[PDB]
């Protein structure tokens, strides 16, 4: 037969606009297509996007940024009023530290 | 409103982390102790584990054996 | 007539049901890690006259 | 955090019990809902992580990765339904099942408290990806790609497992909290050197590192569109997340074991940026772009500074979004012309203007145009490297140039010029494709508005 | 063959195995081995052909030599210590001879040449029996004399078994030789951990037996002995091919499937001692088993090979005889990993 | 090597010694038991699929028997596993108690008196 | 046997290079003899003189590899005055790989053998230094 | 020069070549009992000398 | 591996022939009956590792 195998021919790609001039590219069924479009737009842009951005924008300050700012304000106020240095190089009290007795 | 509706206070997470840390540290110490116990028991053979069988003594026949010197 | 609508769209309740079940299981898991409730050095506090536990 | 895990395992039977013509709608709607639910995890503390239970915890580094995964699943569903129209119902349900399983595996992987469970899930993510690539890919190369995808990973990850169990025999635990609190320095011995290599090479391969990257162009070209999206957007970030987690026990050895990896990363960044200039395949250009960006992230993680970690997190998120968008843009043209050659379809701006705008925005974001989070991550990594050594700004600078070139090259090659005369099957863009590009791009600028949500725990 | 005679022979095979399993006397263990071999020889030749006869002859020669060496070791051990009970084997020469004889019985490398040949020469049912039930007695004996085993010899043989199984299976288009090679690698994995922990040996044996039973039952269901004949199954029963691919992935050792559970655990046990290099080598080598399993998955499940016209007729008929334990074997082969700690019940 | 084969007082084929009755039985809502039931359900589905029957609705009695049998085996499996772990813990604690020399408790040192080397990251 | 291994390992690293080379060539000869025995058993040579030729070729190649490895390793160790250095073993392994490549008359064989043999010898040196155990004795 | 040739040559291509060669070596046997029974004898002697003599 | 059916059921299928000092016919003693008895009594109930030393 000069052939190698029985096979279907390669089909031509179907155009979604042929049977549906306003096809939205979701499904070949116009009703299912329109409803897929509607749900995608509603739950993607209207619900998740805008409401999620609003929820993120107004998240409570759990990172303690304003708290840290106010604590720094109090601490700077106290240290400037009492004449103490603004920040100490030691973060731990040397009294609670026991270095090795001998360095030789 | 978001904090009231969806989230709790930080003390809950703080103390839950404390409990998780305690459980995990105890588990790690138990694992190390078990490893050392297995090592010692197998090296010495004086514990319940690694007890390999030996011949039963009750099988011996303690009767006169036809000869005075067994 | 709602029989056909139910048999067609009853699968839409699986994910919300899973969500509430997951919330319930998270609460149950939290209930098992109360060994240090109102016992940390940083958040130790005297109980109110009416409340029983600091957090659930 | 079972409130996110259980709804996906409920997506499984819901997809497997839905009607033949409602699988896509149901899957998309409920995956969007799950993404919205997962959006709540961004409320992170400043001192510690959200320790939900003995097995799951959420940090400020993994929460954006979970949000990105949950956001990517509906996009994959929207991109897949075009080329899966002729498939049977059972095979479509199987494809959706594979995607759902991949998402569930990633969700548990990014929140596991122990290193062994993380490894188990991080290796379980292989099976759905391999099945998708080797079954639903288009050309005959996919099979080879699958092999290159699999063993390249395992040959790097199997030794790590041994290392992991060895650590549990020494420290007594593999929980990340106990590991972080009970860290001790690593001495200078050959044993410790090989433990470092065993712990690092798996994640180095997953990034991928230059010289270990040969699997990536194959896997990302031969896989279907959703496969490419999930491979570039999230699966490359597993290596970065794992390296960030594991580098807590490798100090101070890293201080001198980072040298060859740093040199490979910088020089391969330059090399892959240079490769992108001469590419006849449009997908390979995006793949090599991904290699360059991941090399940047590798440099950032290796130098081990808070600024580098912040830049690495930002760049990971931004690159995931950008590469997914670029892959979708290339896939639209491929679906129109059924060929991946770049110089085949030219002058597309005349025929598809809105798609030309999408191409322009994606290319501008790729070359790190300010003030996008791409540029924030790149600039933070650049400053950290300059602090590490003043000479780095040379190599980075070269890359900062070359990148832009090839980016615009791609655009000018596809959108500008004159249309190909003999190509007459270029239909107007569907609403599905425009919505896909819009949903890819709008979160990028939204995160630009609030950049502290993707800067990691070091913020 | 008469069904009554066949059932009697199967009963005698299992009786020999159980006699070896429950005896405290070396002579009774040897007698059990003799009865098992004597009854097993006719089973391999149930379907008479020159290939079956050759397989039976090779199996008989190998097992007779193994029994010779076994009895010589027993007699030497009796000579140097007047004991008949199975214990620590007070003589080292007798212990070495016993280890070599039991390795020859199991098919451990370099005593591995007979396994692919005998497996290819017998039917699928005989191959299932040989690769599952015939491993029980030598493994039980080795577990009972585990303490006296010289680690160097057994570990060398296990390394050789894993390497040779992977390399040999890389080259096979026949499914029975692939299965023989896989068995050779799995027995290497089992015997590597034997001097350290016999519970891991038993766990690996149980997992391997379940996976092998599922695989052989699936291969019997779709009557395919070569790769090409298996490539036609997607056009007849796609579900069988899908379950086959998942089971192959499980045997490959990929997480989170059950096949990952034994090796993982074995590796962990090997790291409770120092033993770092050996588990690394074993995993690197098991990558080869994974490769040829994955090639099989490509050929049978993930791609559609061309079919024939006459297959249309096969679309009109159903499978009359059905395996009752196949779904349970598949489930135990694939979804068992979350039940890992239950292995504490084995010891 | 075997670690509990020759433990003194061990009955050969008991599978559940009397001392095991002193331990709390696993709850019927044990997630391991639910996973065993899920395995039984998956076995039933696979049996339906192999026989070319409607996977979900073909045989309810067979699926119920699958689930029941898997749960029934799993209950005793869980009981035995818990008993074995209890025995291991019991023996380990007894051994550490009876050999205080091999597990000494050395003095605790606070971090204020321990010298740890500092490795700068630059 | 282990008598040959103990003969090789008793001599210090950078001392008495001739004795170390002799021990190495003896070990190589034994390994080549075993390899030739297995090859003859599994692949018969169809002639007695052909089997003798194959045995001689394999044994000479193995002995030459061992002698070169030991000689250059000891020479480098004594020249650099840096014993317990894996670089010496890497040099010896690459020299042995080059010897194998010359014996088989192949450049690619020589390069691959140099790389892999040097790496393996360096690893063996590291294991000797840190006490890595190939066949670990039962501990727990 | 680098990506398409040498990086391929070093890691995956060399690994594939070595595995294929060793598979061809191991799996090619005539199936004659004489050869591998002589191999069994060689193995038994090697085991009694190398491993058993050292105890 | 070893299912001790004999111990469980008290059957004594083959334990009578295991040792030399176990109820010989006509009470004919072994050549080393006394030594074997002494060793068995010494090693009884202490395990293999302990009895070995
Ligand atoms: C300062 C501006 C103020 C604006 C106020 C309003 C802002 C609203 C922003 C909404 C999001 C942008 C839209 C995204 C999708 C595109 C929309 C579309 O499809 O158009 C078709 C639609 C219909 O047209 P058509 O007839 O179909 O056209 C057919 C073709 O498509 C032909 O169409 P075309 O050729 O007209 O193409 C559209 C056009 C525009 O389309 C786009 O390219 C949109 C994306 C721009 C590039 C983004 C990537 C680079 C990184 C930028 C990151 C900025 C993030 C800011 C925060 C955003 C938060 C939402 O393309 C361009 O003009 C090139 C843009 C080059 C921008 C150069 C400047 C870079 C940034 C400079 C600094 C920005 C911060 C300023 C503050 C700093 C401190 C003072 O036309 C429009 O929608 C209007 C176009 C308006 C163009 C504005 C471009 C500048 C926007 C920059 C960011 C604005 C930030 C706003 C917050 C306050 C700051
Ligand atoms: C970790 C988290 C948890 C995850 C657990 C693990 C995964 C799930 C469990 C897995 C076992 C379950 C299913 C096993 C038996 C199914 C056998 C089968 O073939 O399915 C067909 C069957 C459809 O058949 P049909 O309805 O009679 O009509 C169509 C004809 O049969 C027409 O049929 P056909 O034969 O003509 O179609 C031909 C098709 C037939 O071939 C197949 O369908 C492949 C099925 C393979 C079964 C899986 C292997 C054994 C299980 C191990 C899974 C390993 C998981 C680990 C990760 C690795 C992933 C591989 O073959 C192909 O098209 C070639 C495709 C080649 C692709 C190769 C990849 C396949 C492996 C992927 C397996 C992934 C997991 C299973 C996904 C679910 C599958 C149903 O599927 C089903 O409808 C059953 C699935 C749903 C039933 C359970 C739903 C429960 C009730 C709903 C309410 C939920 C209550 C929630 C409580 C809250 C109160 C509201
Ligand atoms: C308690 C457990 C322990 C128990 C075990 C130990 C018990 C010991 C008791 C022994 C008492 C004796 C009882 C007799 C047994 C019956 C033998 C028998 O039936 O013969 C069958 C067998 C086949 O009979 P056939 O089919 O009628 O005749 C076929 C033609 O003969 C040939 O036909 P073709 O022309 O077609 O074939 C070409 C020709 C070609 O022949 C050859 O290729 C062999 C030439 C190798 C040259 C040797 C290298 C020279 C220097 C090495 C020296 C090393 C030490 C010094 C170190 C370095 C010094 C600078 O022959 C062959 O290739 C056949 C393979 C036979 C070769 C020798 C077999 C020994 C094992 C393999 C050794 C391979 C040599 C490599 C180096 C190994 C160490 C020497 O006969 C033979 O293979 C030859 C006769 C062997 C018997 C004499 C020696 C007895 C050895 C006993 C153990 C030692
Ligand atoms: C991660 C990012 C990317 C990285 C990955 C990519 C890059 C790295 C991997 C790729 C490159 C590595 C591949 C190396 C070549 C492999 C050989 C091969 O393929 O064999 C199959 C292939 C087939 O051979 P065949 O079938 O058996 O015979 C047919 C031949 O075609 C017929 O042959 P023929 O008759 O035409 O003539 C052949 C003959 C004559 O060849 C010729 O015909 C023309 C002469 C060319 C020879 C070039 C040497 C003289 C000039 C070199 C000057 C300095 C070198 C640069 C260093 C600068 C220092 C500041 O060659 C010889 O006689 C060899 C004698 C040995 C002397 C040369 C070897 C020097 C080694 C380098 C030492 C470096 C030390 C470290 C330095 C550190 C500081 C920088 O062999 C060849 O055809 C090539 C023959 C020449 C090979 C040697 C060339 C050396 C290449 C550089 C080696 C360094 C890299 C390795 C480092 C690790 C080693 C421990
Ligand atoms: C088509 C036509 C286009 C042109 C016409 C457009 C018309 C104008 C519309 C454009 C608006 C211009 C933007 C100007 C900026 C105003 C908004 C700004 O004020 O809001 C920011 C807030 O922005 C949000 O925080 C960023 C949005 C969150 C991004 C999340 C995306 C949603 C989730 C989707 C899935 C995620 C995928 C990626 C995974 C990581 C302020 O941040 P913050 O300083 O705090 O607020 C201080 C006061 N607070 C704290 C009390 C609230
Ligand atoms: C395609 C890309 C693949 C990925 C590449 C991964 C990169 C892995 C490379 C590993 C980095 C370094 C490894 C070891 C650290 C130092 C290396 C060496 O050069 O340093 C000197 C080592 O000296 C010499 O180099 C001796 C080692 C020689 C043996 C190593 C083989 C080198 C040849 C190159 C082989 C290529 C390897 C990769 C194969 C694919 C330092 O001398 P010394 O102070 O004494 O040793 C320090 C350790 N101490 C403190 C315990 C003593
Ligand atoms: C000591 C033992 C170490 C074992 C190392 C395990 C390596 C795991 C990979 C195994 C690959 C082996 C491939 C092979 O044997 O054949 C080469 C094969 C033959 O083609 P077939 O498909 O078999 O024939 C079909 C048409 N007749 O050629 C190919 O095309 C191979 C294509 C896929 C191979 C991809 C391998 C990628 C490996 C990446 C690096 C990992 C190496 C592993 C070790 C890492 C180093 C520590
Ligand atoms: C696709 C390419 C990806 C390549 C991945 C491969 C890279 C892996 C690098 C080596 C991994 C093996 C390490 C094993 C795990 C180490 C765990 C450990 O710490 O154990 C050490 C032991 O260290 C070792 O034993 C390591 C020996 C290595 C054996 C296998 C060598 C593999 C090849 C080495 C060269 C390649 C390495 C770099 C490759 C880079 C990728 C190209 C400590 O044990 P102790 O004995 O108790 O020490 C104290 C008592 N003396």
């Amino acid at each position: 037969p000069t052939i190698r195998l029985q096979e279907d021919p390669d089909p031509e790609d179907e155009n979604l606009y042929e049977k549906n001039p306003d096809s939205h590219g979701y499904d070949k069924d116009p009703i299912v297509d329109l409803w897929n479009m509607r749900v995608v737009f509603f739950f993607g842009f209207s619900i998740v996007l805008v409401l999620g951005s609003t929820f993120v924008a107004y998240l409570p300050d759990y990172r303690m940024q304003e708290w840290a700012r106010r604590e720094a304000e109090r601490l700077v106020k106290y240290r400037e009023a009492n004449g103490l240095p603004l920040m100490e190089s030691n973060c731990f009290d040397p009294n609670k530290i026991q270095l090795p007795e001998d360095e030789d | 409103w978001i904090a009231r509706t969806f989230y709790d206070g930080p003390e809950k997470n703080y103390e839950k982390t404390m409990a998780i840390l305690q459980i995990e540290a105890e588990k790690a110490e138990l694992r190390l102790k078990e490893l050392e116990v297995r090592r010692l028991m197998r090296a010495r053979g004086d514990g319940p584990w690694y007890q390999y069988p030996t011949i039963d003594k009750a099988l011996i026949d303690h009767s006169p054996k036809t000869t005075p010197d067994n | 007539n709602v029989l056909q609508i139910v048999r067609d769209h009853w699968v839409h309740i699986l994910v919300p049901v899973g969500f509430v079940f997951g919330c319930y299981l998270d609460r149950r898991s939290d209930e098992k890690l109360t060994a240090f409730r109102n016992k940390s050095l940083l958040f130790k506090r005297e109980l109110r006259p009416n409340e029983e536990v600091t957090w659930k | 955090m079972l409130k996110i895990i259980i709804p996906t395992t409920m997506l499984l039977p819901m997809t497997w019990m839905s009607k033949h013509n409602m699988i896509w709608i149901n899957a998309t709607v409920h995956s969007l809902l799950i993404s919205l639910i997962s959006l709540s995890l961004l409320n992170q503390l400043g001192e510690n992580s959200l320790n939900f239970s003995l097995t799951f915890f959420s940090d400020s580094l993994s929460a954006p990765l979970l949000v990105l995964t949950t956001w990517l699943l509906p996009l994959m569903l929207m991109a897949s339904q075009s080329h899966l129209s002729k498939e049977t119902t059972t095979r479509k349900k199987l494809y959706i099942t594979m995607l759902i399983l991949l998402q569930l595996f990633l969700i548990m992987t990014f929140t596991a408290t122990e290193l062994i469970l993380f490894y188990i899930l991080f290796e379980a993510t292989l099976v759905p990806t391999l099945i998708i690539i080797t079954r639903w890919g288009n050309q005959t190369e996919r099979l080879n790609a699958g092999l290159y995808f699999l063993f390249y990973t395992l040959a790097g990850s199997l030794p790590l497992l041994v290392a992991l169990v060895y650590i549990q025999n020494t420290t007594g635990s593999l929980n990340f909290l106990i590991i972080h609190y009970w860290s001790h320095p690593l001495s200078n011995s050959w044993s410790n050197i090989f433990m470092w290599l065993a712990c690092i090479m798996a994640f180095m391969v997953k990034m991928p590192l230059y010289g270990l990257h040969l699997w990536l162009p194959k896997a990302h070209v031969e896989a279907p569109i959703a496969g490419s999206m999930v491979l570039a957007a999230v699966l490359l970030k597993l290596g970065g997340y794992g390296m960030m987690r594991i580098t807590t026990i490798l100090n101070p050895l890293t201080n001198y074991m980072a040298y060859p990896f740093l040199m490979l990363s910088m020089w391969g960044m330059i090399m892959t940026s240079s490769i992108c200039l001469r590419q006849t395949d449009l997908k390979s250009l995006i793949a090599y772009s991904s290699v360059s960006h991941m090399a940047l992230v590798i440099v950032a993680i290796m130098i081990q500074t808070p600024w580098s970690f912040m830049g690495a997190t930002a760049l990971m998120i931004a690159h995931g979004l950008t590469s997914s968008m670029l892959f979708c843009l290339a896939n639209t043209n491929y679906e129109r012309v059924h060929s991946r050659t770049m110089i085949l379809a030219r002058g597309l701006q005349t025929l598809l203007p809105l798609m030309a705008t999408w191409w322009l925005v994606a290319s501008l974001t790729n070359l790190a145009l300010p003030p996008s989070i791409n540029l924030i991550g790149e600039l933070f990594i650049i400053t950290a490297s300059f602090s590490w050594s003043n000479i780095t700004i040379i190599l980075m600078g070269m890359n900062m140039m070359i990148t832009a070139l090839y980016s615009l090259y791609m655009l000018i090659t596809t959108q500008r010029g004159k249309y190909t005369h003999h190509i007459n099957n270029i239909k107007p863009s569907f609403t599905r494709e425009n919505a896909l590009m819009a949903l890819h791009i709008l979160p990028l600028l939204l995160l630009t508005l609030n950049p502290k949500m993707i800067l990691g725990p070091l913020y | 063959m008469n069904p009554i005679i066949y059932t009697t022979l199967i009963m005698t095979v299992m009786s020999g195995t159980m006699l070896v399993m429950i005896s405290s006397h070396w002579l009774l263990i040897w007698i059990g081995f003799e009865m098992n071999l004597l009854a097993m020889i006719p089973v391999l030749m149930k379907n008479f052909n020159p290939r079956a006869t050759e397989a039976a002859t090779k199996y008989f020669l190998t097992q007779a030599t193994a029994s010779m060496m076994l009895m010589m070791a027993i007699i030497i051990n009796l000579l140097y210590s007047g004991q008949w009970t199975i214990t620590k084997m007070f003589n080292p020469v007798a212990m070495t001879m016993m280890t070599m004889a039991l390795a020859m019985k199991l098919g451990l490398s370099p005593f591995h040449f007979w396994v692919p040949e005998v497996t290819q020469g017998i039917s699928l049912q005989a191959g299932l029996l040989l690769l599952t039930w015939q491993k029980l007695a030598p493994l039980s004996v080795l577990c009972q004399i585990s303490q006296s085993i010289n680690p160097n010899l057994m570990l060398t043989m296990a390394m050789l078994s894993i390497l040779i199984g992977g390399w040999g299976g890389l080259n096979q288009t026949q499914l029975r030789k692939i299965m023989a090679y896989s068995s050779i690698a799995h027995m290497g994995w089992m015997t590597a951990v034997l001097p350290y922990n016999t519970t891991m040996t038993i766990l690996n044996l149980l997992i391997y037996i379940t996976m092998t039973l599922a695989m052989f039952m699936l291969l019997i269901h779709s009557s395919a002995t070569t790769t090409l004949s298996l490539s036609h199954t997607w056009n007849k029963m796609p579900v069988i091919t899908s379950l086959m691919m998942v089971t192959l992935l499980s045997m490959g050792g990929l997480p989170p499937l059950s096949g990952f559970m034994p090796k993982w655990m074995i590796i962990q046990e090997m790291t409770k001692n120092e033993s770092i290099i050996m588990p690394t080598l074993m995993a690197m080598t098991a990558l080869l088993n994974l490769y040829f399993y994955m090639r099989l998955a490509y050929s049978s499940s993930l791609t559609m090979f061309p079919s024939t016209n006459n297959m249309k007729m096969k679309w009109q008929f159903e499978h009359t005889k059905q395996m009752k334990l196949l779904p349970t074997m598949i489930v135990l082969s694939t979804l068992v990993l979350p039940m890992t700690p239950a292995l504490s019940s084995l010891n | 090597m075997t670690m509990m084969s020759g433990r003194p007082g061990r009955v050969p084929l008991q599978f559940l010694p009397n001392e095991a009755r002193s331990l709390p039985p696993p709850k019927l809502t044990d997630p391991r038991l639910v996973y065993m039931g899920f395995l039984g359900y998956c076995s039933g589905l696979i049996d339906n699929a192999i026989r070319r029957r409607p996977v979900v609705s073909a045989g309810l009695h067979r699926q119920l028997l699958y689930v029941t049998s898997f749960v029934f085996f799993g209950y005793y499996l869980l009981k035995r596993q818990d008993y074995m772990y209890a025995l291991r813990d019991h023996d380990m604690f007894a051994y550490v108690k009876s050999h205080p020399e091999d597990f000494p408790e050395k003095d605790k040192k606070t971090y204020g008196e321990i010298l740890e080397e500092f490795h700068p990251v630059r | 046997a282990k008598t040959l291994l103990h003969k090789y390992s008793d001599i210090p690293e950078g001392t008495e290079c001739h004795r170390k080379a002799y021990a190495s060539t003896s070990i190589g000869g034994a390994t080549g003899l075993i390899v030739s025995a297995y090859s003859i058993a599994l692949k018969p040579p169809a002639s007695f003189l052909e089997g003798v030729a194959r045995t001689g070729r394999y044994t000479f190649t193995s002995a030459a590899i061992g002698a070169i490895f030991g000689l250059t390793s000891c020479i480098s160790a004594q020249v650099r005055e840096k014993p317990d250095d894996p670089l010496n073993y890497f040099i010896g392994g690459c020299a042995g790989g080059l010897t194998l490549g010359a014996r088989t008359r192949s450049y690619g064989i020589g390069a691959a053998a140099c790389a892999y043999m040097g790496l393996t010898a360096a690893l063996v040196k590291m294991g000797q230094l840190e006490g890595w155990q190939v066949f670990a004795e039962p501990k727990v | 020069l680098l990506d398409l040739i040498w990086l391929e040559t070093i890691l995956p291509k060399t690994t594939s070549f070595i595995q294929m060669k060793m598979s061809i070596m191991v799996s090619n046997q005539k199936g004659l009992i004489k050869l591998y029974f002589l191999s069994f004898l060689i193995t038994i002697m090697i085991s009694m000398t190398l491993f058993n003599y050292h105890e | 591996p070893f299912f001790d059916v004999q111990k469980r059921l008290g059957l004594d299928l083959d334990r009578w022939m295991t040792i030399q000092s176990a109820e010989q016919p006509h009470k004919i003693p072994g050549r080393c009956h006394a030594f074997e008895k002494e060793w068995i009594e010494c090693a009884h109930g202490i395990g293999g590792i302990r009895a070995e030393k």
